[PDB]
């Protein structure tokens, strides 16, 4: 029926409305509830480990590959320019304003941002998430507290260590592989940087999305139903929304900022 | 495998082994090529029947939709044991007249 | 008088009205079960009566005061009373076997840390898991992993503890050793035991009081005995085998007649 | 004279040797029943005997000739004699009931879209699930959701059939329509069925010549009769309680003295 | 044990040394084998639609976010050089011969690269895929090859439409918010595009990531462990390897041809 | 609560309701608080208990390493009711020496 369809359709709408207030109610509680019994900062060392540590070779390998890609298409974008030597500004810019934390996040939304979600999503559904609560602890900032901080404290560090292997890598393709000379790169390189006002312009906004996707990355596994096809489906809508809120709020961030 | 035969008088005669093989051919081969020329009061007596599973019993009631939807009115006859108790299973139990 | 009394609870989720104005009474130091048809919310009851899930309306009064009425600083400290055991252990994939069974005590008690070993090997032992103080649960063989869950709920020495369909699904060394453990807690440790099964044999096995609660409302309760010829159509549907009664067999279909010929 | 039997059959998951030179014999249109301990294989088995699995030496006679080496086009007529149900339904998300229980037939016969309708229709109506025609399995009540696997299975009248933990895990109304049905089944159709249950007292209620398969050697056979008297360790420590024989209680500890006290 | 440890790390060796050996025989059988029984193309169909089509609005947003990104990159990149009426050979180049096929694949992989695993994987752990056997059906036929279809023919239209309404977002902010002229970016835009050499070359790198994310994507849910932990970190393998070789593949393919 | 006293000579005497509040400071009021100063022969006879939990049972347990680990033996005399029954349990037969 087009008018009862029209109402599921509706019906969704609310249901994201109440989600993401929801959500935010969840991340309230979670960061600002109370202190527990059986907290203490232990669980936020194997946290971050879970989340930034083993998620860092993949950001590692794919910093080196997409900073060769960059130069390799920079070399030959602007050897029709003649300003050849100009690549370091540009393998350096594009690779740390913008490019740099928008692939991190893609990424770090990508494997962290799921098996994040798979895992307090399972923990959800053998009821291991719940017999915390049976005992006294609030799962809420034992479970997902340090899952958030360790969204916090690692994603920026991991766009600062993309963007570094993503730097180098596209000079020793540059230098050794296209013999754009050594010293010009860096030159060209540092004299078209704005720390302040780039670095730190890239910097913030590896954070506010850091911020942005493990808040969902959790929040999704923290309410899925649980059941094995839930959970299955949860950590696909914590790829489909940590996307899309990762280009989203870049766009909004670059443009605050061009 | 199994046949039909014996139409326009009634009578209509079953063959041996009605399987998932035998099954659209006899279907089609009854449905419209006989029930469209027979008289009335059609008798289908499954005398000489070896060996029938659930197909023979969905093809005795496709005799019956076609009668049906063909005005005149059919029963069955000698209802062998296995059909006998693939109608007892799923009930059946009065929708095969006899 | 009784370890655990539900006075004017009803419960509804999404409006739904799981629970509907009931009233059970458990007593103390008998092993009762509650059952029901599926989806007839027992776990729900149970996240209730563990103070979980926040009822809607009335009191659940255990072992004196009543949880929903209590501050978080007493709640707490009440929890200490009541023990949970999931199926499905619910243990916690990070922390080896060990620290998974200290941790209520590492969470409601301050103990030398070898106090606290100790306690937890004695527990082990009396379930059986002593060996594997070392395994993770990942490494575990599903079969154990639920006796050492009811290790972690034995510990503190809780007075009650609820059993979430304990015996569902092992082969009948596993199901035997633990429906020993369960009853052996109770005839020696004299703690109240509230399994939920939807196995009616090996509960009305064991238990001394058996309920059933069904689409909001109990459907009765009783001993087994009375229980087994209740008369009660929708009991003797349910606790006997008669597939047909209350609960229909057919699905409400339109005739079969009609629609396989029409 | 048997409808199935296992000569000299081993297999081996990763050279682990899941089955190891056994020899079983299923008689025909009696209702025998295997299981075993946990991760004793009887799945393995299951997947063997069906002629999913490729059994690393040995034959299986099932109905005449044997499986393993048969030619993919004969092979596949072969599938039209054997049905399975498995735990947990095993239907496809994506077709609804209807087209879910035509499946094999529009697989292994050509018949008139309506003709398989009519099939379709009374073999939902010999299970009961016939009015939810039009239900996805998505939508469909965890319970009814194997009852239509089973009318899937019995579709084009398999001559054996394989239950795979059937009786597992629900109210007993519907283990009791289901142990009705499977039962049906045999005293009617006549069919061999192979119930596979880590639960023992209701297959030792319904079966006929129950097996023991134990770390890939049958741990004997029998009747139940037979079997509740066998006085052989390991059988009367598993078809009873009797938590503590052949299979241990406690885990390969070190010591209750020196570990709880060096 | 440190010799025990490296005896473990190469297990995983030889672990995925046999497993991608595995997976390319699991590719042959799907693609090559026989024809099944109750195959067909409206199972094509079906799946072309579930992998392609709900995975279409995801990537319509991101392209138009990267797209007014890459613009408003672009304006304030080289208005810094006078020629800012280039910003359509800009915006019009990246995002379609280098940076279009990659974000179009670290979303379709991640996505449709994730709930095509988690849904083969659900179907083996609830025995659903092994049922189609004891029936008769070949799974590797009926279950996962129009999911290989459905890949091949889904990812590069989606990188076309995606590389479409990026460039379409550039210029709808470059003329109406950056105020840049209309025609003009048009013309820098088609007077540099090459289209043999820089369209075609997107084109097939977009076919040939297409082909491996939705290899992977599909074979990890086809060998996963069935348990709902199993296929909780199979999509999430299948994140990490979909994006690694997203990249690396688009390392090699852009080596191939600056 | 309950407390620890009567040392230096054997006869340790155990106060009411060992639980797990009351724990920790007998264990360390006992353990090196009057073990360090025991003669030998320790005779802890829990008379005056009235309700103690495993924590009591543990306790009385941290009383026997330390002795041992002190040289001096000891033993257990009265043992209560509950503390019989929990020591049942987990098996503990033999090691409380009474
Ligand atoms: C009058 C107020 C009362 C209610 C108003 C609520 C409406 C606002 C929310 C819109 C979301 C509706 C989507 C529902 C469709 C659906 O099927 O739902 C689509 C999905 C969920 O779908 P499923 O539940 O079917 O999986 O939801 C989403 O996509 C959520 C992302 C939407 C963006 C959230 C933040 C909005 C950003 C700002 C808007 C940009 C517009 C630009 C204007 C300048
Ligand atoms: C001629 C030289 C060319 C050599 C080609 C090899 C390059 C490709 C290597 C593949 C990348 C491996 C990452 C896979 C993700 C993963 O392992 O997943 C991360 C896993 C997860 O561990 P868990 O088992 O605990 O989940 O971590 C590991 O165990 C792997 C550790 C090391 C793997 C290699 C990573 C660093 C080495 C990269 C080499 C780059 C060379 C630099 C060029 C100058
Ligand atoms: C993924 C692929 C990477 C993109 C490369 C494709 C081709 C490059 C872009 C086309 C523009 C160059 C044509 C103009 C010729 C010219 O005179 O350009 C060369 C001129 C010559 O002046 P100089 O000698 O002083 O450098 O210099 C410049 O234009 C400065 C810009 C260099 C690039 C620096 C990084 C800013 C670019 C945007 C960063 C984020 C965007 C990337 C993702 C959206
Ligand atoms: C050209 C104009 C562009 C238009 C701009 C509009 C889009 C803006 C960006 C889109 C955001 C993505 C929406 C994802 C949410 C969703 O899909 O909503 C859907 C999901 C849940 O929905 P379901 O459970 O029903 O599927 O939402 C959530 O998971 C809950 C949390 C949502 C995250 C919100 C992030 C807000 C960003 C705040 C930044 C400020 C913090 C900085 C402090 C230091
Ligand atoms: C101003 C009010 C508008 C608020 C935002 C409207 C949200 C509407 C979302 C519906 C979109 C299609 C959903 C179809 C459902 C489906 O099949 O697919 C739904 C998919 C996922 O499919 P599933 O149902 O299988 O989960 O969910 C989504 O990802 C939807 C993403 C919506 C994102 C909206 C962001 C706003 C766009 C910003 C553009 C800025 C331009 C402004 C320039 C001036
Ligand atoms: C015109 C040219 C034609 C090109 C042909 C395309 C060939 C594609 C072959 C790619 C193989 C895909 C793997 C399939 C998925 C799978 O099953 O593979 C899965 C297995 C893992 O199995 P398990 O994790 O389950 O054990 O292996 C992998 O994870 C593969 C990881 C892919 C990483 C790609 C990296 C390539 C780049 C290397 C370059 C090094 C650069 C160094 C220079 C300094
Ligand atoms: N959070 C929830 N949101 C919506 N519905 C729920 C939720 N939790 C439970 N339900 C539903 O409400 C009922 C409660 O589930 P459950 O506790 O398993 O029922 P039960 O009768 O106590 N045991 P069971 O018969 O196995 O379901 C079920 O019908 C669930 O589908
Ligand atoms: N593909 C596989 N790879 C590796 N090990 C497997 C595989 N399939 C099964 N196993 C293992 O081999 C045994 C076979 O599983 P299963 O068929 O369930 O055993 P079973 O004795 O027949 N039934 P159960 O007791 O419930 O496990 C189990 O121990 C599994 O862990």
């Amino acid at each position: 029926s087009p008018l009862e369809r029209i109402r599921l359709f509706g019906r969704a709408g609310l249901d994201v409305v109440a989600a993401l207030g929801r959500s935010t109610l969840f991340l309230g509680h979670a960061l600002l509830g109370r202190r527990t019994p059986g907290t203490g900062l232990h669980l936020l060392v194997k946290q971050l480990y879970s989340v930034g540590v083993l998620s860092l070779a993949i950001i590692v390998v794919s910093g080196l590959f997409i900073g060769m890609v960059l130069a390799l298409q920079g070399y030959n974008i602007l050897i029709s320019y003649g300003s050849e030597q100009a690549v370091g500004q540009m393998v350096a810019l594009t690779l740390l304003r913008e490019l740099g934390p928008v692939v991190t996040g893609l990424l770090f939304a990508g494997r962290a941002g799921s098996a994040l979600t798979a895992e307090i999503g399972n923990m959800k559904a053998t009821e291991q998430l719940s017999s915390l609560e049976m005992i006294g602890v609030d799962p809420l900032k034992y479970i997902v507290a340090p899952r958030l901080w360790a969204g916090f404290i690692s994603m920026p560090l991991l766009a600062a260590i993309f963007s570094v292997v993503g730097i180098w890598g596209g000079a020793m393709v540059a230098v050794d592989w296209l013999g754009v000379y050594e010293g010009s790169f860096w030159a060209n390189m540092q004299n078209s940087v704005q720390f302040t006002e780039d670095v730190l312009n890239g910097v913030i906004k590896s954070i506010v999305f850091a911020f942005v996707v493990t808040w969902i990355a959790v929040y999704q596994g923290y309410d899925c139903e649980p059941t094995s096809e839930g959970i299955s489906r949860a950590t696909t809508r914590t790829v489909v929304y940590a996307s899309l809120a990762v280009l989203g709020l870049d766009f909004i961030l670059t443009a605050l900022m061009f | 495998q199994a046949s039909l035969r014996e139409g326009a008088a009634g009578e209509l005669q079953l063959a041996g082994v009605l399987d998932y093989s035998s099954g659209p051919a006899l279907r089609e081969q009854g449905g419209r090529l006989i029930r469209a020329s027979q008289a009335a009061e059609l008798v289908v007596d499954c005398s000489a029947v070896e060996r029938s599973s659930s197909v023979g019993i969905s093809l005795l009631l496709a005799f019956i939709r076609d009668a049906r939807k063909a005005g005149k009115v059919l029963s069955v006859r000698a209802l062998p044991d296995d059909m006998r108790e693939i109608a007892k299973v799923s009930s059946l139990l009065e929708i095969l007249p006899l | 008088a009784y370890a655990v009394e539900l006075k004017g609870l009803t419960f509804k989720r999404g409006s739904r009205a799981i629970f509907d104005n009931i009233d059970v009474r458990i007593p103390r130091g008998k092993v009762t079960g509650i059952m029901g048809p599926s989806g007839c919310g027992k776990t729900t009851l149970l996240r209730l009566i563990a103070s979980q899930l926040r009822p809607s309306k009335g009191e659940v009064w255990v072992n004196g005061q009543n949880l929903p009425q209590l501050s978080r600083g007493d709640l707490f400290d009440m929890r200490k009373q009541f023990g949970v055991l999931f199926q499905s252990g619910a243990l916690f994939t990070d922390l080896d076997v060990f620290e998974n069974v200290a941790f209520p005590l590492r969470v409601h008690t301050q103990l030398p840390e070898e106090m606290i070993r100790d306690i937890v090997l004695m527990k082990l032992q009396a379930v059986g898991l002593r060996g594997a103080v070392e395994l993770m649960p990942d490494e575990l063989s599903g079969g154990m992993k639920r006796r050492v869950a009811l290790a972690r709920a034995i510990a503190l020495d809780p007075q009650i503890l609820l059993y979430d369909e304990p015996f569902v699904g092992q082969d009948p060394i596993a199901m035997g050793v633990l429906v020993r453990l369960i009853r052996l807690l109770n005839d020696a440790l004299g703690i109240t035991s509230i399994v939920v099964s939807h196995d009616l044999a090996e509960t009305a096995s064991i238990a001394d009081y058996i309920y059933i609660v069904g689409d909001g409302r109990v459907l009765g309760h009783g001993t087994p005995d009375v229980l087994k010829e209740t008369d009660d159509p929708r009991i003797r549907q349910f606790v006997k085998g008669i597939p047909d009664g209350p609960v229909p067999f057919h699905y409400p279909a339109r005739d079969y007649r009609a629609d396989l010929l029409g």
